[PDB]
């Protein structure tokens, strides 16, 4: 993947610079509120085990990942539906005009819709989006996997984001634009040029999180 | 969502907002507060 | 239940003596330091609305008396715990177990236990435990219900307390000792005998407490 590569070398430009370690940090001198994202993951549901993961994203819109490799997306007028097969190649239908052939995989899909809506808290609700992101094409999530410290959800759109277990901290890697959404235990919604926390610092716990990401990356290339 | 439809993993549930909980204790009634 | 009534004789054998009308008043000889409570309800908060109402005691354990009538104590180790359902089954357990049919209410009571210790004073707080205290069962909520005056918490070991909102003042009644604790608006906590306090006279202050105290036992025996 093209854009996991520039992650990795804007993750290891970062880290190299060992961003904690300075006199003086300045992190908030690497805010660029323009960088923010459009598209992340609010909610998710692992049911891997039976049928596969079930996730929401920020425009409430829905999505699964099933245990066969297909993606099918809710969008989020609620009729709307994208299906993408193994191999990637995308189709358009809706839940009144579909193919008899989806029936099971949409009925699952509401069910974890329902289960979501529910169920659980949406992440990143105090995040209010710009005029035009209403156009943004809706990604997928690529692949996903589970930590002992954090689930991994790479999007089709190349952004990757790692949510923390422990502390409900959360970061969106956008190689697009080279910048990082820190999400904090405090739900503050903070986004960074990396090329500017390398250049002015960052504190320790956003320096160690990026650690991980790079690490992460590092596995989903190995994958 | 069906009958039989138990995820045994997913993200934070609605009960488990702790920001919320604080915010509704500081709204109710409780036991006298340092002054 | 047979501890109610018996608090409900010794209210109503010293409301009977008029202790306040009193030609001489020498409250400071019904004192019996021998009595003071091993537990009381130290801080509180209603989310009954909801949840129900979560309590600590001044051992700094915690407790919650679900909507649901079900009683759930974390002791002060920070990790053991007992469950009392609605039959009053005893079982225990910690929260390093992660037992899954009670995971919930525990989140629940550790976000109690939270607000608690964060925004809320510990009543009694001047009050050094003795010697053997910390070997003492550890009593739970059986029922509690609030006036416009006060808030009533009627516990597992047959002690009532009432707190009077307005004026901070406080009722600890030890039935089993014919005995009663009072916080005045000074936090100064004094404990008299019942029927001392027949022989030796108190108060008004007191004294119109015990009478309102009468009347509270009565509701609880009511209900």
């Amino acid at each position: 993947d093209c854009h996991l590569s520039d992650m990795l070398q804007q993750l290891h430009s970062v880290n190299a610079s060992k961003p904690s370690e300075r006199g003086l940090v300045r992190q908030e001198e690497a805010e660029d509120p323009a960088c923010i994202p459009i598209f992340w993951v609010s909610k998710w549901v692992d049911y891997s085990d039976k049928y596969g993961l079930g996730y929401q994203l920020c425009d409430n819109s829905v999505g699964v990942l099933f245990n066969d490799s297909t993606r099918l997306i809710l969008y989020n007028d609620g009729d709307s539906l994208q299906y993408i097969e193994r191999d990637g190649t995308e189709s358009y239908l809706t839940v009144s005009s579909h193919p008899n052939s989806l029936m099971k995989k949409i009925t699952l899909l509401k069910y974890f819709r329902n289960y979501m809506s529910e169920h659980l808290l949406k992440a990143g609700a105090n995040i209010t989006p710009r005029e035009g992101d209403e156009l943004a094409r809706l990604p997928y999530l690529r692949t996903w996997f589970r930590t002992r410290s954090a689930i991994i959800l790479h999007l089709s759109n190349g952004s990757v984001q790692i949510n923390f277990f422990q502390d409900h901290t959360k970061l969106i890697l956008c190689p697009l634009m080279a910048a990082v959404t820190y999400i904090d235990e405090k739900r503050d919604f903070r986004t960074y040029r990396l090329s500017l926390l390398e250049e002015y610092g960052c504190c320790k716990e956003l320096a160690s999180r990026l650690r991980y990401a790079r690490t992460m990356v590092d596995k989903l290339l190995s994958s | 969502t069906y009958e039989t439809f138990d995820p045994p993993l997913h993200s934070t549930a609605i009960y488990a907002d702790e920001e919320e909980f604080s915010k509704h204790c500081g709204l109710s009634l409780s036991s006298t507060p340092p002054g």
